[PDB]
This record gives C-alpha cells, structure tokens and sequence, in this order.
RNA sequence: UGACGGAGCCAGCGAGUCUAACCUUGGCCGAGAGGUCUUGGUAAAAACUCCGUCGGGG
C-alpha cells in the first residue's frame, strides 16, 4: 500500500510539470520570472481570451 | 507496522568515485587538536 | 647635532665562514649544505626580518640561531631538512676464447 | 623641510619642517611663518614629506624616524519597459 | 599615488592607496642615500654611499638603466632637474657638486 | 580508396548534393533517422503528442 | 614466548647478515583459511592502531598531488600555518606529467618517502607514476579527502580546502598503518620500523592490527578476514619466515 | 534571411575560416573576442585591416573567425587575411560597388597580402 | 640457534616433498 | 648568449585480434607440471609569451 502511494505521488508531479509545458505552447503573452530561490515559472499578461 | 502506517495515513560516500569509503583515514580529535 | 644607531664582516659557523652584505637565507645557504627553505624556517622561526643582511641581527639573536641550527630536535624540525678486478678477467678470458677461435 | 602649494585646504601654502624631536611643524608663509600645527613623534624625526598638490586621493604625511620608524598619517576618502513608462 | 622611502641598504616604493609597500630597490651593496623621483615621474635615481648613482625607472627594480660612477666619496643628495629632464644634478663628500646629463 | 581520391576530378556534379550535407571537418554526415522528413516535428505535432 | 624469541633471532640475524642489515623494517605475512573476495585494487586501507604511534609527518618526507588548477591549494596549504613545514612538495597532475619522465621519475622514486593524492584523481594516477611506484605495498599512494566536502546527484561541487583536517588526515595516516585487499589467503601488513621502537610495541601492535581485521563491524574497513586466521608469520624484506599461533 | 559571406586565410599550415553576417558590430576569434590574440605582439599585425579601413566599417557587421593548424604566426597571419577578405566580400555583395572597391585600394596599397596568399613555392635553377 | 631451525625445518619439508 | 616556480597558447605525418623486461623474499594449493598470492631492487610537442624569485667543477 505505501508503494502505490509513493508510485501515485509521483506521477501526480509528473503530471503537473507535464501539463506546465503543455501551458507553455497555446497563445498569450508569457513572461518568464525566475524565483530567487533559482526556481522558473511563467506569468501571463492580464488580457482577456476570446 | 507504526512507521509503516503513519507513512500510509500521512558517514562519507561520493557518488561517481567508489573508493572513498575504503580508502579515507579515520580522524581523531587527539591528532586533530594536539601539538606535537 | 648629534644623532646615534642602536657591524661586523665575515662570520665563522662549524668551519664554515660566511660573509655580511648578503641576506640571511643566503648566508645560511652558503653555510655548506642546508637549503633556502630550512633556511627560511629557521629565520621566520627566529622571527626577524627575512630583509636585514648579515651585519645586522646583533649577537643574542645569532646565537639564538646557532643553537637552532645546531640542536633541530629540540624545535620540531622535519627530516625533510637534514642532509677493474672482473675487467681484467673478462679481458683475459674473451681474449683467450676468440684467440683460439682465431687459430682454429 | 617640505613645501606644498595651492591645494584643497583653508591655507593656501604650507610650509613644513621637521625637528629631531618628534616635532613636526606647519607653517604658512601668508601670515609671515607662525605655526599653524605640530605633531610629535616620540623619537627623533628626520625626514617628512606631505603629499603634493594634485594628489586627488587620500593625502598623506610621512614622517620617518632615527629610531627606525616611518609614522604615515592620511587624510582619507527597474526595467526597460517601466522606465520608458 | 606613490612615495620612496630610504633606508640602510634599501628603498622602498609605497602606494598612496593602500599604505603597503608595492616595490623594492635592494641591489645595493652599501647604505643608499638619497632616492628622488624624476619631474616627470617616470625615472628614480639613488645615491649610494660607494660613490656612485643609480637611476632607473621606477615600477620595474629590475632594470638598471643607468649607473653614474660619481666621486669615491658618498653621494649624499641626488636631484633630477625640474624645468629640464634630462639633467640630473648630485653632490657628495668631495665637496663638489656635479651636472650630469644622463 | 587512394587512388579514387587521387582521381576525383573536382568538377563532378551530382543532384544529390542539394539533399547530402558534408561535415564541416570533412567526414558525411548521415541522418539517423532514415527517412528525409523526419528530422524534427512542427508545432501541432508537438502539441498533438504532448 | 615464541614470538617474542622469534623477534630477538630475527633481530640478531638481521643484525648479523649484510643484505639483512640494508632492509630496515618489518611485515607480517598473515594466512587465513578462507579467500578474500575483494579483486585488489590498489586504494591503501589503513588499520587503527590504538597504543603506540609509530611515524610523524615531521618524519615524513611527503608529496602532495592536487587538482588541476592547484592556485589556491598551493597558496593555503604553504601560508597558514597549519601545514607550512609539512609538505615537501605539492604538485599538480599536469605539472606531474608535464615535468617527469623515465630517469626523472626514479629519481623521484627514490627522493620521495610519501605520497599523498587527492582522492578524485587516485584513480587517474598509475600511468603518470610509473611502475615502479607500484611495486608490493611500500610506496603506495594514499587518498586524502581535500575539503571536508560532499557531493550530491546533479549538484555542483564547491571547491575548498583547510589545512587543519588535512593535518589531522596525515597526522592519523602516519600514526597507524594499513593493508591491502587480496584474493589469495595469505596477505601482508607492514607493522613498525625495526628501531623505532621495542618488543612490546611490536606484539601489541601485532594484537591491535589481529583484532580489528577479525573484528566484525566496520565491515566497510575492518570485516575482511574470512574464516579463522591460520597461522601469522613475522619477515623482513629479506629474511625466512618465522611462524606465530599455528592453530 | 540573414546576409552573410564566408571567407578563407591561410599561411603555412593554417586555416581561418571567416563568417561575416549583418549585425551589431562584434568580432570574435575562436570563441573569444579579438582582443585576446595570444602571441600578444602581433595583436596590431591582426589589428591591421580594423584600423586601415576605419571602424564604422566594423562597426555595424558581426565578424566570426575560427582557426586552426599551424603555429603562432601563421595562425596570425591566417587571421587576419580572412578578416580582410570577408569584409571586401560582404562590401561587394550587400553593400556597394564602389564601397569595394576603395577598400581594396587601401588594403591593397597598404599590404597585398591581406588579400592573395604568396604560397612560397620553391624555384629549382 | 632458531634461524637456522627453522631454515632447516623449511628445507626437510620441501626434500621431503 | 641565464637558472628556478606558476600561468597562457599553437601543429603535421601516424592506426595488421596487433605494442612488448629482468632477477628476488617468502606463504598457500597441487603427486607432479605448475597455479595463485606476497616482497625488494635493477632496464625505455618543444621552442614562444606573460608574471614572480635569484644573482668556476668531484
């Protein structure tokens, strides 16, 4: 039982990282602010979709 | 079977050269401190 | 007007003489064996000057050198800073060999 | 003896000596040569030097001693797209 | 930024910045007198107690550039020119002062 | 092989060269891949197999 | 009392013949019953003596072989203090191959007492130090850890250096003595220099050196004799064998 | 696209290959700007067309040369004849004719041999 | 008069042998 | 017409499952042949540039 929890959690963050890139490819204008920890992440622009 | 359901509810090594385990000398704080 | 100092030439140290106007590392190096860094050791273990030549550092210090220099074991001083028989029968004997051979 | 001339200062030209007492004195030859200061070192003092007239940095004062002894005394010394908002 | 300093046997190059000896003149075999820069900064000469001077550019003990023998007796006090520079000006104990031009 | 490099004749012309590419050191360089296509994917490739 | 007569004829004998009198130390030649398995590498284990110290590093002359860029291991290790009168020479590994060869090399054979290696470049060494370096287990090469420093998986590495462990390594280094992994039943450990100390130094040494190797824990350095040891025999570089606890 | 033009330099057993593209004004050398050339003397002697011609000229292309074989003045050498010859070439095709030409007039007038190598073919009598 | 003993002992094995 | 210690930087020929010593101290196994372990001593890019130091042979 504590494998497939550690199996699961594992698979949830690759999951999430996955889906990040996938975030990365539609449209809109990204900025990409790094966390002074040394830690990447993406900021979109406040427009509305259409 | 605690550590285990808790788990469920919730020295000296270098990784690419082997050798330093075997081969590194014990330290002693007498030889560390001493003059001699 | 006056003003006042605080010399001597050639020094002699276990039958060795060494002269004045030079630095003290090269006095002890031309003090007949040791080397520039036992040199260097013994002067920055008397704590002087590595600049002064030889006609300074007055007599208390200089003997306090000597003994040094002389008694290292008492200052913890590394050992890093111390310091035709068979001709003629091998003649004979090829001789005599290739001398037969050259008669047969 | 040392002299120095037109620098950054409230007196325009110091005129300095030194006095094989530890005395060093500064004159100015403006109010017809009376001492302005003096310091003292301990043994007897030969040579000084102040530091010359475009100096730009720290200046100094060197006062070198019979007893072996240079004495140095100093004077010492966001982004893109905001802004072009 | 920089000042010499005398000694016996010795001249020492000092920096204004620091306060620590940048550089040292020690190629001389008996008590050096006088160490004087140059006007125009570049060339320091020293007068020796043998009898003669040594001038040579500063920032670079290495190089002798020129050597003087002056009098046998001890070259006190050795200036360069201010207006010119290429006329050094030394006297000693002989009792004479002597212009050379280097 | 030394005697074919001997007589090259450096004025020969082949179509091919409009497809082969030769090392800047002078060794050929071959696609790994076989075909001549598939040397790297497009976008919507990308987003379809993310 | 038969080692103890054993080490009095060894010492008369050697006193005795010349060759005897030109090898100057003493190893042990120790036999087991089962086989070791660890293939022999050539990475000096050394062996925790608990009574008697039996060399200095102010005894020691000792070569020290440091990384490439070598700038500022050089300049700490000459200038603080610590370490000023303890290294004859510090070498980088290219100074190492770029000032050696041959004759030069012998000569350093024969000029050195101890080498040292920073333990990331142990490895890379044989070929720059020749085969002669490597001949039994006199002048083996140790490893000394350099910067009290660890190294993790897709992290970068800080370099570093302080000369108050490293003088604590050499200091352990030369106060015990080590050994080498084998195959065969019968392995050696050097044990004492033949002057530098007496009889009851040696035998306890000799006890010390038995009980760690027989020891169980520290299994990493210590657990390696397989089976009950058959017999220790004591030797110079010259002499015969002299047999100790047969059984 | 991009405008670009590469060019060749050679002395005794050396090669420069040039590229020189449109850009900001930058010249490198083998992963390092032009003012790290190690023989250290001869600095100027790759200096040599920069300075002959003027450095607006310079000033708005990007220059990349790598180089290898040979020794230290022959790599010198090579240098500085590709950087010559690629900044004639890029001045004949993007920039003008007569641009072109007066830069070969003064390279020419100066030193021939920033232009045409001179292999030093022997002469049996 | 052990040196030799053993000596002896170690060359009565191998001629044994 | 230099020597010592660091640093920098540059080649062209070369490519046959073929490329490479010696004697010695002993231990263990084997009936041998030998195998294996152990110990000690004897044999085969440079000039260049930069910075720091120095100033008649056994």
């Amino acid at each position: 039982v504590k494998q497939h929890l550690q199996r699961e959690t594992q698979l949830k963050q690759v999951q999430q990282r996955m889906d990040a890139q996938r975030e990365l490819l539609k449209k809109g204008s990204k900025k990409k602010i790094v966390d002074s920890s040394g830690k990447i992440s993406f900021k979109w622009k406040k427009q509305r979709k259409r | 079977l605690e550590d285990i359901q808790q788990s469920i509810l919730k020295f000296v090594k270098d990784h690419r050269y082997p050798g330093l385990t075997p081969g590194l000398a014990p330290v002693g704080l007498s030889d560390e401190e001493d003059s001699s | 007007s006056l003003v006042v100092q605080e010399f001597q030439h050639i020094l002699r140290l276990l039958n060795t003489n060494v002269d004045g106007n030079i630095k003290i590392v090269y006095a002890l190096t031309t003090i007949k064996g040791v080397g520039r860094r036992y040199s260097n050791l013994v002067c920055k273990k008397a704590d002087v000057d590595l600049h002064k030549r030889a006609g300074e550092l007055t007599q208390e210090e200089l003997e306090r050198i000597v003994q040094i220099m002389q008694n290292p074991t008492h200052y913890k001083i590394p050992a890093w800073f111390l310091n035709h028989t068979l001709a003629n029968n091998v003649e004979s004997k090829l001789r005599d060999d290739l001398e037969r051979l050259k008669k047969i | 003896l040392d002299y120095v001339e037109n620098f950054d200062s409230p007196m325009q030209s110091a005129l300095i000596a030194s006095s094989l007492d530890g005395h060093v004195k500064v004159f100015d030859p403006l109010d017809n040569f009376q001492v302005k200061f003096g310091w003292k070192f301990s043994g007897p003092v030969l040579s000084c030097a102040v530091s010359p007239s475009t100096a730009q940095g720290n200046r100094h004062l060197v006062a070198g001693l019979s007893s072996g002894l240079l004495a140095i005394r100093t004077k010492k010394k966001k982004s893109n797209n905001f802004q072009r908002m | 930024h920089d000042f010499a300093v005398t000694s016996s046997t010795r001249v020492q190059i000092f920096s204004s910045r620091t306060r620590q000896v940048i550089k040292t003149f020690s190629r001389f075999k008996d008590v050096v007198y006088s160490a004087s820069f140059r006007s125009d900064g570049k060339l320091l000469c020293a007068g020796d107690a043998t009898g003669l001077v040594s001038v040579y550019d500063s920032y670079n003990p290495r190089t002798i550039l020129l050597s003087i023998n002056a009098s046998t007796h001890p070259t006190h006090v050795t200036k360069f020119h201010t207006q010119d520079n290429k006329i050094l000006a030394t006297a000693s104990d002989d009792r004479v002062t002597r212009l050379w031009d280097i | 092989l030394r005697e074919k490099a001997k007589e090259r004749n450096p004025d020969e012309y082949y179509h091919a060269m409009h497809s082969r590419k030769t090392d800047a050191k002078g060794l050929l360089i071959s696609s790994r891949h076989g075909d001549e296509e598939d040397e790297s994917l497009s976008m919507d490739q990308v987003k379809l197999l993310k | 009392g038969l080692a103890e007569k054993a080490l009095k004829a060894l010492i008369l004998q050697c006193e005795e013949n010349p060759s005897l009198k030109n090898d100057k130390d003493i190893h042990i030649i120790i036999n087991t019953g089962k086989k070791m398995g660890i293939n022999r590498d050539n990475i000096p284990r050394i062996i925790p003596l608990t009574k008697y110290k039996l060399f200095k590093p102010r005894d020691l002359n000792i070569l020290l072989i440091t990384k490439d860029p070598s700038a500022l291991y050089r300049e700490t290790l000459t200038k603080d203090e610590h370490t000023s009168e303890l290294f004859k020479e510090i070498i980088s590994v290219k100074n190492l191959r770029r000032r050696f060869k041959g004759s030069k090399l012998t000569q350093l054979y024969k000029d050195f007492d101890l080498v040292v290696a920073d333990y990331r470049v142990h490895h890379l060494l044989p070929e720059v130090l020749g085969s002669r370096f490597y001949h039994g287990s006199k002048k083996l090469p140790y490893m000394i850890r350099m910067s009290k420093e660890v190294k993790l998986k897709r992290q970068q590495m800080v370099e570093k250096c302080d000369p108050i462990y490293v003088r604590a390594q050499l200091r352990s280094i030369c106060k015990n003595t080590s050994y080498i992994p084998n195959n065969d039943n019968c392995l050696s450990v050097r044990v004492g220099y033949i002057q530098k100390h007496s009889i009851p130094e040696i035998l306890q040494n000799i006890q010390d050196t038995i009980n760690f190797l027989t020891d169980k824990s520290k299994r990493p350095q210590g657990g390696v004799i397989k089976g009950g040891i058959i017999s220790i025999f004591v030797k110079t570089s010259n002499s015969t064998s002299l047999p100790i606890y047969q059984f | 696209a991009v405008p670009s033009v590469q060019t060749f330099g050679k002395k005794k057993s050396a090669t420069a290959v040039a590229h020189v593209k449109a850009g900001k004004g930058l010249i490198k050398v083998n992963g390092s700007p032009i003012t790290l050339v190690e023989p250290e003397i001869l600095r100027f002697k790759v200096y040599e067309p920069l300075l002959l011609v003027g450095l607006d000229k310079f000033s708005n292309i990007d220059i990349r040369v790598r180089v290898t074989g040979g020794g230290h003045v022959s790599q010198v050498y090579a240098i500085r004849q590709a950087i010559a010859k690629g900044l004639v070439a890029y001045h004949q095709k993007y920039v003008d004719e007569q641009s072109k030409n007066e830069l070969k007039k003064a390279f020419t007038s100066y030193d021939r041999t920033l232009l045409i190598a001179d292999s030093r073919r022997p002469e049996p009598k | 008069d052990y040196y030799q003993q053993v000596q002896r002992g170690k060359q009565d094995k191998k001629i044994s042998r």
